[PDB]
RNA sequence: CGACUCUUAGCGGUGGAUCACUCGGCUCGUGCGUCGAUGAAGAACGCAGCUAGCUGCGAGAAUUAAUGUGAAUUGCAGGACACAUUGAUCAUCGACACUUCGAACGCACUUGCGGCCCCGGGUUCCUCCCGGGGCUACGCCUGUCUGAGCGUCGCU
RNA sequence: CGCCGCAGGUGCAGAUCUUGGUGGUAGUAGCAAAUAUUCAAACGAGAACUUUGAAGGCCGAAGUGGAGAAGGGUUCCAUGU
RNA sequence: CAUCUAAGGCUAAAUACCGGCACGAGACCGAUAGUCAACAAGUACCGUAAGGGAAAGUUGAAAAGAACUUUGAAGAGAGAG
RNA sequence: CGCGACCUCAGAUCAGACGUGGCGACCCGCUGAAUUUAAGCAUAUUAGUCAGCGGAGGAGAAGAAACUAACCAGGAUUCCCUCAGUAACGGCGAGUGAACAGGGAAGAGCCCAGCGCCGAAUCCCCGCCCCGCGGCGGGGCGCGGGACAUGUGGCGUACGG
């Protein structure tokens, strides 16, 4: 029956979590998360669902790199060199 | 005046920077007057809060010609701990209240080599500014 | 189930290091606005992501 | 933010309430009115010399 | 032509956009020769290209490449143009000479669609409502 | 719906003209920045005219502007070819060249190059070695009477 | 009694692993009385043997970085994260001598025609 | 007489309106206008004496070094720290370091399995076992080497 | 905050209006599927419900028994509240 | 008759900027408002998934956060401070 | 009946480089609706817009006439004011709709192929030596390799040379 008894049948995973993007929408049967499209090189994103793409987007993570690129922006990207000792 | 651009007068912003400012800069916001005397050996007017100087409260409920001797300078709280200047708490023990230390003057310094350069330059800066305006 | 994979072990292993009390010295810090673990999970109320 | 914010006035208008409130700085009464204490001014059009 | 890529020729909309056959893609097959050698070649930037053969099913194209990082290149001006960061992927934005046939560019009474560089750059500055400050 | 006398109106605001909308807000901002750039652009070029070079008499083409004259691109290489000034040399010395304009008549190329020969009499030259003058200019004439002109040079006049 | 960089610069290689060397059994131990109940002392000694583990193996890289750098330099051919690393974009811009030089046309036009510094009078 | 019920007021509750406050937004303007195979964005897992979250960081893990500053940090404890045979904290940040996925790169993954060259140990150098290190993706340019062709030829 | 001007996101009983709170209903419906509990003692401030012992019963091996797969993820096990 | 010389190429300035770094300001909003988010907010939680998405500010100048006595098993009270 | 030269191809964990992916407010190239309006509706309108795909930079694109004009002629591009709700398009209905001249902001011009002359004058790579590290360059040397006469470089581009 479509309510409650068909509710006691469901065991099987379809989805599982994703190597990139860790969200629980890689499909086990085909192989592609339904985020992030994990298989295909470029990273799935669309226009129409703009607070989707705000969850997502750079700077809702850590950015280990690109907050050292504004600090060292604001230098010249110097290297090679040190403060002058005491 | 305030005529400098990059300079905010918004009061949003100014308690802002001072209840997140960085320790370093919390020394500099403590500071304490010093007093008559010590205004007249140096050429100074204020000097940031030490741990082991002396001054004397002069506003609140512990006013006085009291010197008593700075034990702690919490600077999380913007508050000094003086020595006598503490109170008795309900199981028996005494603790010390916190004092702004705008509040207090400077009566004795705490001299080392980093006070006393910090010193010659105030001074040095305050007469470069009154041949300046002579 | 008894038997699991290496990842999912792990995912675990952080779930049940996560779900615990918050330190009661906590309390005791300047500026606390922490009253209790907000964060905290019964394994029969709410179920996991996986 | 296009709510029309700004209004031009002509110029001759503008120049005309120039006129007007130089006129009016020149009578006591509408200076006292203004609340401006000029009691003890030895002259109300108060001219300075350029030394100052 | 260009089939129009709709299952079973259904077009569910209004009949004027009911057309599947007989449509044409603004650019020229030329155009789209040059895209495929760029977009293969990614490390390579397109020059020109030219006709060099055809039969009743394919056109044939010769796509002139330039490698940005040779040193035969780099250390020559009047060449040193292409390989500035500003000049990668021309034939996907229309910049080689069979690309930009396509754009309607030129001068005089008869591209007036594209005065301000483009097409959109046109229909943007014509239908932009100038709120001044004063009106 | 129309309601008595009126005119027929027809606002061209169907299009959702609300995405595309221009403020100006930053206009006074765009006239500072503006404004600080020719003060720093005359700053760098010192001693010439601020304006730029000097550009040729011209009359407006259509038949409601032609009882008019005003400043063209650049002169002509006809006149530049009967006033004496090559066409590379030209544009070294503040002078500009459009070598796409041709002359229809002799009375428009006479006045232009009257004014050429005006200019080149009222130009100060400095040396390019400052310490060993060839053939540019007297140190009189250059050592106080050189100053940066404002304006256009020789405004073109009705 | 701890351990400061400026005066470790001095020591040699071998001296300065066995520094490591103990400092890690110490740490090992100081491990032990953690998970055996141990002190306060004890305890807050960890991470002041960590900062000296830290600071020693700081020592030991850039002592080796430097080496390598002075050994590699003026050669032709430099490893990866010897070279400058400004920005991928940077680095593939062209450097300042082709930047500089001009083709024979460009040279006699300018040689020619030289821009002249000029006045004009009112 | 009380109970009950209704009205009004005092007091007490329930509730969080109002007002006052505001390290937040929104809007406008300005100067810059900088990511990534030298491994980005993002994700995962870890790192504190007592630490779950936020924050910060990467097995050197709530940070190393350097420079500026100049006596703290602090919830508790511990311990430094002559502040001149150099210095707590904070800030800056140019040296060093930077786990695993990820364009993600030996092959593959809801698992796991290889190959090549060196080094150390059991071996007591020959190749088996163990550990370590460096390599091993696709496309593409210039050059190199090795080649294929009853392709066009020359000598034979 | 008053007065002279200026500018509005400027006045609520309704919209099966939005959000929050609270009543009567109301100490009301109800806590009735699968036969069933009782005696004594212990701990304990407190026992119909815990534990031990004694009875009387039920599941009756296609079990209310002993183990697994999927799924859950520490629910496992001691101590304490 | 006039005008230009296509089917090759480069080029700064004036111009754009609801993402980013760092600032300044406002006749704007003032915790049901203003960003969804003034707070461990794209968090808790929901859905297999794409995705959906809150509520939640205020002791006091200073914790000086009620020592101690007393009833109760405690919650909770009466004094005291 | 093998050895060479060239041509066209292939392999390599060959020596040295480069591309990928992200953000995407602004910009460039495509693809591209329908709700809506027409008081119905199919052309039209929405709209070359939403959504979709690709490619960049601090700006992008455009750009130095196969131009505008018809005048006593102007003179690259881009932006602002105006032209102008106009010329024109349109079940000539609803609706849509530029350009020139004029005034300003800014203003800057140029390079090849081809025709020709010049003993390939040209370029890359690899070593050795010296001067320097800063975006790896200079100077010299090599009967050292390769590219290149199926055309490199200098002069020279419609303003003529
Ligand atoms: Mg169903
Ligand atoms: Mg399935
Ligand atoms: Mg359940
Ligand atoms: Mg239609
Ligand atoms: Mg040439
Ligand atoms: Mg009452
Ligand atoms: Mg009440
Ligand atoms: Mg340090
Ligand atoms: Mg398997
Ligand atoms: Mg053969
Ligand atoms: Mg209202
Ligand atoms: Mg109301
Ligand atoms: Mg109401
Ligand atoms: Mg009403
Ligand atoms: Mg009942
Ligand atoms: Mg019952
Ligand atoms: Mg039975
Ligand atoms: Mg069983
Ligand atoms: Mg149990
Ligand atoms: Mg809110
Ligand atoms: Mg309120
Ligand atoms: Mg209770
Ligand atoms: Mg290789
Ligand atoms: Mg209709
Ligand atoms: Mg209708
Ligand atoms: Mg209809
Ligand atoms: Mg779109
Ligand atoms: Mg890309
Ligand atoms: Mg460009
Ligand atoms: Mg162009
Ligand atoms: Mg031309
Ligand atoms: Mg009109
Ligand atoms: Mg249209
Ligand atoms: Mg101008
Ligand atoms: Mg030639
Ligand atoms: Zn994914």
């Amino acid at each position: 029956t479509k309510g409650t008894s068909s509710f006691g049948k469901r065991r099987n995973k379809t989805h599982t979590l994703c190597r990139r993007c860790g969200s629980k929408a890689y499909h086990l049967q085909k192989s592609t998360c339904g985020k992030c499209g994990y298989p295909a090189k470029r990273k799935r994103k669309y226009n129409w669902s703009a607070k989707a793409k705000r969850r997502n987007t750079t700077g809702t993570g850590r950015m280990r790199h690109l907050k050292i690129v504004y600090r060292r922006f604001r230098h010249g990207f110097r290297e090679g060199t040190t403060p002058k000792p005491k | 005046m305030k005529f400098n651009p990059f300079v905010t007068s918004d009061r949003s912003k100014n308690r802002k920077r001072h209840f997140n400012a960085p320790s370093h800069i919390r020394r500099k916001i403590m500071s304490s007057p010093l007093s008559k005397e010590l205004r007249q050996k140096y050429n100074v007017r204020s000097m940031p809060i030490r741990k082991d100087d002396e001054v004397q409260v002069v506003r609140g409920h512990y006013k006085g010609q009291q010197i008593g001797k700075v034990v702690q300078v919490y600077r999380k709280k913007y508050v000094i701990y003086i020595e006598r200047v503490q109170r008795e708490k309900a199981n028996g023990t005494t603790v010390h209240v916190g004092i702004h230390p705008s509040k207090v003057v400077i009566t004795r310094l705490k001299l080392d080599k980093d006070r006393k350069k910090i010193l010659e330059r105030k001074a040095k800066s305050r007469q470069v500014g009154k041949e300046k305006g002579k | 189930s008894s038997h699991k994979t290496f990842r999912i072990k792990r995912f675990l292993a952080k779930k049940q290091k996560q779900n615990r009390p918050i330190p009661q010295w906590i309390r005791m810090k300047t500026g606390n606005k922490i009253r209790y673990n907000s964060k905290r999970r019964h394994w029969r109320r709410t179920k996991l992501g996986l | 933010t296009w709510r029309r914010w700004h209004r031009r006035v002509n110029t001759t208008q503008k120049r005309y309430a120039i006129c007007s409130a130089l006129a009016a700085s020149a009578l006591p009464a509408l200076v006292m009115s203004k609340g401006h204490r000029i009691e003890e001014v030895p002259e109300l059009p108060l001219v300075v010399e350029d030394k100052v | 032509g260009r089939k129009r890529p709709v299952p079973k020729g259904a077009t569910y909309g209004k009949p004027v956009h009911h057309g599947v056959n007989q449509l044409k893609f603004a650019r020229s097959l030329q155009s789209v020769a040059e895209e495929r050698a760029g977009r293969h070649c990614g490390a390579l930037r397109v020059l020109n290209s030219y006709w060099v053969g055809e039969d009743s099913t394919y056109k044939f194209f010769e796509v002139i490449l330039i490698d940005p990082f040779h040193k035969a290149i780099r250390r020559n001006p009047d060449t040193q143009w292409i390989t500035k960061p500003v000049h990668k992927h021309r034939e996907m934005r229309g910049l080689t000479s069979a690309g930009r046939k396509s754009r309607g560019l030129g001068k005089g009474h008869k591209f007036h669609h594209t005065i301000g560089g483009s097409r959109r750059a046109a229909w943007r500055r014509r239908n932009t409502l100038q709120l001044h400050r004063y009106r | 719906a129309p309601s008595r006398n009126g005119m027929v109106l027809k606002p061209h605001f169907h299009k959702d003209w609300q995405r595309r909308v221009a403020t100006w807000f930053n206009q006074p901002a765009r006239k500072i920045r503006r404004r600080k750039a020719r003060q720093a652009k005359a700053r760098r070029i010192a001693p010439r005219p601020a304006s730029g070079p000097i550009r040729p008499i011209v009359r407006c083409p259509t038949v409601r502007y032609h009882t008019k004259v005003r400043a063209g691109r650049g002169f002509s290489l006809e006149e530049l070819r009967v006033a004496g000034i090559h066409k590379k040399v030209a544009r070294t010395i503040g002078i500009s060249v459009d070598p796409r304009r041709r002359n229809k008549s002799t009375e428009s190329l006479q006045a232009n190059v009257q004014r050429l020969k005006e200019y080149r009499s009222k130009l100060i030259l400095f040396p390019r070695k400052p310490s060993a003058p060839k053939k540019g200019d007297s140190s009189a004439e250059e050592l106080k009477l050189a100053t940066q002109l404002t304006g256009p040079v020789m405004p073109v006049r009705n | 009694a701890k351990i400061k960089a400026r005066d470790l610069r001095g020591k040699k290689k071998e001296e300065l692993l066995k520094q490591l060397d103990d400092l890690k059994v110490e740490l090992s131990q100081l491990r032990v009385a953690k998970v055996t109940g141990g002190a306060a002392s004890k305890l807050s000694k960890i991470r002041v043997v960590r900062k000296s583990i830290a600071r020693v193996l700081t020592v030991i890289n850039q002592t080796q970085k430097e080496n390598l750098r002075k050994f590699y330099k003026g050669k032709k051919y430099k490893p990866l994260d010897l070279r400058p690393k400004k920005t991928r974009a940077m680095r593939r811009r062209l450097n300042k001598h082709e930047e500089n030089l001009k083709t024979k046309k460009q040279q006699r036009k300018e040689r020619l025609y030289p821009l002249r510094k000029y006045a004009v009078k009112a």
